[PDB]
């Protein structure tokens, strides 16, 4: 129904970035190794709020099968990050 | 009943006693101990008429004669004489011919073999209980044991726990390290067979042998409860991470970390609505009232609910006024995985159990927002597991029902496991529901 | 007692066999319902 | 007269006199009457509130004779019959 | 059929007393029972065969420990106070 | 068979290049990891040529910063104009390749690109799971029901040679382990205190650490299997607790004194010989804890033992006597020449068929309380056999299939009375009732021998 | 044209991209659609025997379109609309 | 050209889109995987 620019007030209070299209994602390692872990469908503050701060999560664990492998000495499933220790 | 008082009179005089059990065993021993022939003619052959077995004969304790009692040749002997005591050489029991009967209610008499060490077999040892001394007792049936394992598959199912089991935690720092004595070394035992490469299904067994000897309720058909053995087992799992610590509060072991949640109970002021008190609840899982019911939402909703106390009048700090407190339960604080029960048994104290048949709906993701305290949004879950009994309450068994990967839901019916659509597994009547949290907003 | 034909010993040895062995068997039920009445006073 | 005590005396001392109380033993075994004269002696302890020996005897005994099967008498005294034509003459 | 009396030439095998003087012989007769011949025992059982004669006639003769509440056969009590 | 990306393999011919491709990887999927929402979105969800953001899938490129839409074609456009051919959806952390038009998803470095500093380890050491065991579907094997145990059990426990051996404490005195999860003695011990004894809660004990040392002895239906099982055990704990190595063979080979031995052994005689001639060779003497007996088509028990100890015929070809040369069929019978103290009877009514084939003979064979065993006895001369008489104390019965299928137990005790032992119920029963029973072990003990 | 992104810029910088953006993840979850796609991807990889992205794709994405719900539809256009009108000029 | 309403369902369009190639790149690299490591299913 209606037509639309965007209001000056709003512009001023952002708008022009953009860097350079070829550095884009790498931009972010740094604060990425400041920033702790993040879920895509688990919001950091409602988590805060409402669970446990030790909680275990696994965001969207049925969504692939588990991840692990078998030992060839004692054929137990270790976990990928468990396997190394195993090892040694 | 009473005793001979005659033998009872001659034991009083101690010197007298040895002598009768002296008798008594000598005579017992040649009984055991003498050629048909000899027996015969020297034990059953009558004194006064010379012949074999008259009736039972009797050896006098006395002297050395022998009697027969069928024309009463023992009785005549004891009449004077004066010799009243005869054993008979058929069974080596001992007469009374006044009493005119055996005494046989003597325990040292019966049991003369003894008689050198009696004092210390009287106050040392007892004589057997009334209702042990034929040894009668049952023997339970072991082969109870869907209520253990639909609990066990949810168990291996569930990502948290397989995520602990196979990162080897436990087995690092278990001290036991064995599957028959370790509680816990039994589940990764499990784990090792069903997900890994072997080197039977030994790890339920283990897993019995375990369990029933820490606890022997878990054994037999008494009708034990599914539920009873999830509490059972998380248990074990927080006593294992106890007990392999180097030496208010909140746990940082598995079960911890992924079931436990909190209750809120708090007063609040119903004009501020600042809460003046407020008690917090750990729990593993929640147990749903469903009489009535129709729906799991309907259940979750009694639950978390304000109540006007009509007792509590006091006077707001904040406010500044005097209040009737409302009183309000909601969850305080929401788990990894949330476990829920419907009460459907009733094992009452008039004896009978009852169960609840209704279907209640559950849903396949479930929003956990309208539950919680103090604007919320949404907490989603999804349903990963189902624990169910069919059919009557002591002919019953339990089954488990399991999402896996990708989507697929599997029915477990000790040991036949079988594929199995949603839109039936969702037609269940379900007693254990497991939900995994999904999304959070 | 009667006059002693070979019909009168032989009933006399089987009679004189049956009671030994009736006695015995009543003895040792006598003795032990005793023992076990005295022991237990509420069977 | 008064000699039942001697045959009885040479019965034991040949041995048959072993064979005859076995036989016996063996045949009421069989027939079930060791358990019968055992559950009677019980049901008369029982309906006389009593365990005297003598008194359960005289309600015992005479219905404990009554019952050895009339094949174990005969079959018993026959053999009797048979050791004296030995050693007793006519 | 009379008795006439036992036959004099049956009296040929013939040749001849207390209870208690059996002790001599009993002392080296080994155990006896009152109903199972020793001479078919030792032909058709087996020379080490253990026996109970009429074991269901009487219950289980034994005595229960005080402080352990094991049952105890009545030749087992000593030992177990013993040592 | 499926496919792998050859651009990416080819890569990987190469060692630098194959490390530094899981650099990359490991990087993006950290910073998709690690990164607040609105970061996510401006600067790995927006399109470096169009500027919007979720244009569909954007990918981060594998060898540059740049990130590019799917739905306009922007990190295709991206490939072509300088030939960067990879890409990380940044939704999920998959690896796209624009050359091939597909994710490269099947390969395990990539996928696990968190070990690549050990892969040489993880890929030597340790195998994908089996197709069988990945997502962990597998029953749950119980113990089985333990009813073919009790009821052996019961009648062990009112057996009068038994108890008496028991409650002499000969094994007690004798054990070196002394506990009863580890020794099978013990715990049969246990089981006779808690029936028999006292406490100082359910007399179950006993049997539960008994059903465990069962199964941790022999891992794994038949009640006289578990007969045998026991009676082996209580042979072998004799063995074990003896002074020596020249006594462990004399007791296992010739003569053995355990309580198993001097209670429930016999022997048989089988006699094979020649019909014309009558050459006795050869006969043999071997022993037997129980005897096994036929019953299709027989109403009594003494018809069984009548059919057990009568002249067979051997048809085994190839044959001729020794002293007169016939080949005709030898003669064989079988015939007692030691019994035991207690005679354990087996009906058997349970063939197993072929494949997974049985059944169940459920006919009524008549037993008697009495049982006198003279005409099965070997040795014109008066070695006729004397009466030897055994008295009836125990029956095993089962009722149902042979697969599915539940036993009871029946004893006589102390007096001549009789219980019904059904698992946890125990009631009492008349004799004229347990005779009706259909037998499947009958426990005789001896009772008289003239 | 080319001020779509300008409107994207706000909305994510605002946090009401987040909104907008779990709200809907939100909605088609409970109401069955993540699960409804995944299975048509499956039914689609197995009526065209192949594992290929771009291909199957192609296929199921119109079809996944076609599937969300009228209500979810017209409830996020209007929340979107809503925060729109907060900051254009017509 | 450009409307409220329009503009409203790129916005709606690019996130569903997003989405559905999310689930779908899941899926088919789930199933590749799946088939390259067990020839036989
Ligand atoms: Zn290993
Ligand atoms: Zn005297
Ligand atoms: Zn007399
Ligand atoms: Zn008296
Ligand atoms: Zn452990
Ligand atoms: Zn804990
Ligand atoms: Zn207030
Ligand atoms: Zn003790
Ligand atoms: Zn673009
Ligand atoms: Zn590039
Ligand atoms: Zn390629
Ligand atoms: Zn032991
Ligand atoms: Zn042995
Ligand atoms: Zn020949």
């Amino acid at each position: 129904d209606a037509e639309i620019g965007i209001k000056p007030k709003v512009i001023e209070e952002y708008s022009l970035g953009s860097g350079p299209s070829n550095d884009s994602w790498k931009s972010l390692m740094s604060s990425a190794k400041d920033t702790p872990l993040q879920y895509d469908h688990m919001n950091r503050e409602s988590l805060k709020k409402y669970f446990n701060p030790n909680a275990q999560l696994i965001e969207d664990p049925l969504d692939k099968p588990i991840q692990y492998r078998v030992c060839e000495k004692c054929g137990k499933p270790l976990a990928l990050t468990a396997i190394v220790d195993h090892l040694e | 009943m009473s005793i001979c008082p005659h033998i009872q009179q001659v034991f009083q005089n101690e010197k007298s006693k040895d002598g009768v059990l002296k008798t008594c065993n000598a005579a017992r021993y040649i009984l055991n101990h003498s050629v048909p022939k000899e027996k015969f003619l020297n034990t059953m052959k009558c004194g006064t008429c010379h012949e074999i077995n008259s009736g039972a004969t009797f050896m006098c304790l006395q002297c050395g004669f022998c009697g027969c009692w069928n024309h009463s040749h023992f009785l005549s002997h004891s009449k004077q004489i004066g010799h009243i005591f005869g054993i008979n050489s058929n069974n080596g029991l001992l007469f009374c011919f006044k009493c005119e009967d055996y005494i046989g209610n003597i325990d040292l008499i019966n049991d003369a073999i003894l008689a050198k060490y009696w004092d210390d077999v009287c106050t040392k040892t007892m004589v057997p209980s009334m209702e042990r001394r034929d040894g009668l007792s049952g023997l339970i049936n072991m082969g109870n044991t869907c209520f253990m394992s639909s609990i066990l598959q949810c168990l291996i199912h569930n990502p948290y726990f397989i995520r602990h089991s196979m990162s080897q935690i436990h087995s690092n720092n278990c001290k036991v390290r064995s599957p028959d004595k370790c509680f816990s070394c039994a589940l990764d035992k499990i784990v090792h067979e069903l997900y890994g490469a072997l080197n039977r299904q030994t790890g339920f067994i283990y897993l019995l042998t375990c369990a029933w000897k820490i606890n022997q309720n878990l054994a037999g058909y008494s009708q034990q409860d599914a539920h009873e053995f999830w509490q059972f087992i998380i248990n074990q799992i927080h006593q294992s991470y106890v007990l392999d610590l180097p030496n208010n509060k909140q746990c940082e072991c598995i079960v911890h970390t992924v079931f436990e949640g909190s209750l809120e109970s708090s007063i609040v002021c119903p004009g501020c609505q600042n809460n003046s008190k407020t008690t917090i609840d750990p729990f593993l899982d929640l147990s749903l009232d469903i009489k009535d019911k129709k729906k799991l939402y309907e259940c979750l909703d009694s639950f978390h609910k304000k109540e006007q106390l009509k007792d509590f009048n006091y006077h707001c700090g904040e406010c500044n006024s005097t209040q009737d407190a409302i009183k309000q339960l909601g969850i305080h604080k929401l788990p990894s995985v949330l476990v829920l029960q419907l009460k459907r048994f009733e094992h009452l104290l008039n004896g009978s159990n009852r169960k609840l048949d209704d279907f209640i709906e559950f849903p396949t993701y479930l929003n956990m927002k309208n539950y919680c305290s103090t604007k919320v949004p949404d907490i989603i879950y999804e349903l990963i597991g189902i624990v169910s009994h069919k059919g009557t309450v002591n002919e019953g068994h339990y089954i488990a029902f399991c999402k896996i990967s990708g989507g697929q839901w599997f029915k477990f019916n000790d040991s036949m496991v079988s594929s199995i659509s949603q839109e039936e597994v969702l037609k269940e009547q379900a007693y254990l529901l497991f939900y995994t949290i999904r999304q959070v907003n | 007692e009667e006059t002693i034909t070979i019909d009168s010993i032989s009933n006399g040895i089987l009679n004189n066999l049956l009671t030994t062995l009736i006695q015995d068997i009543v003895a040792r039920e006598t003795t032990q319902q005793q023992l076990l009445k005295t022991r237990y006073p509420d069977l | 007269a008064q000699l039942k005590s001697q045959i009885q005396q040479y019965l034991v001392e040949s041995g048959n006199y072993e064979l005859i109380s076995n036989e016996l033993k063996a045949r009421l075994l069989q027939e079930g009457w060791v358990d019968k004269v055992k559950d009677l002696t019980k049901s008369e302890m029982n309906i006389n509130e009593s365990t005297n020996f003598t008194q359960i005897l005289s309600t015992v005994e005479p219905k404990a004779l009554e019952m050895v099967s009339d094949s174990t008498r005969e079959t018993v005294l026959k053999q009797i019959r048979e050791f004296l034509e030995e050693i007793v003459d006519t």
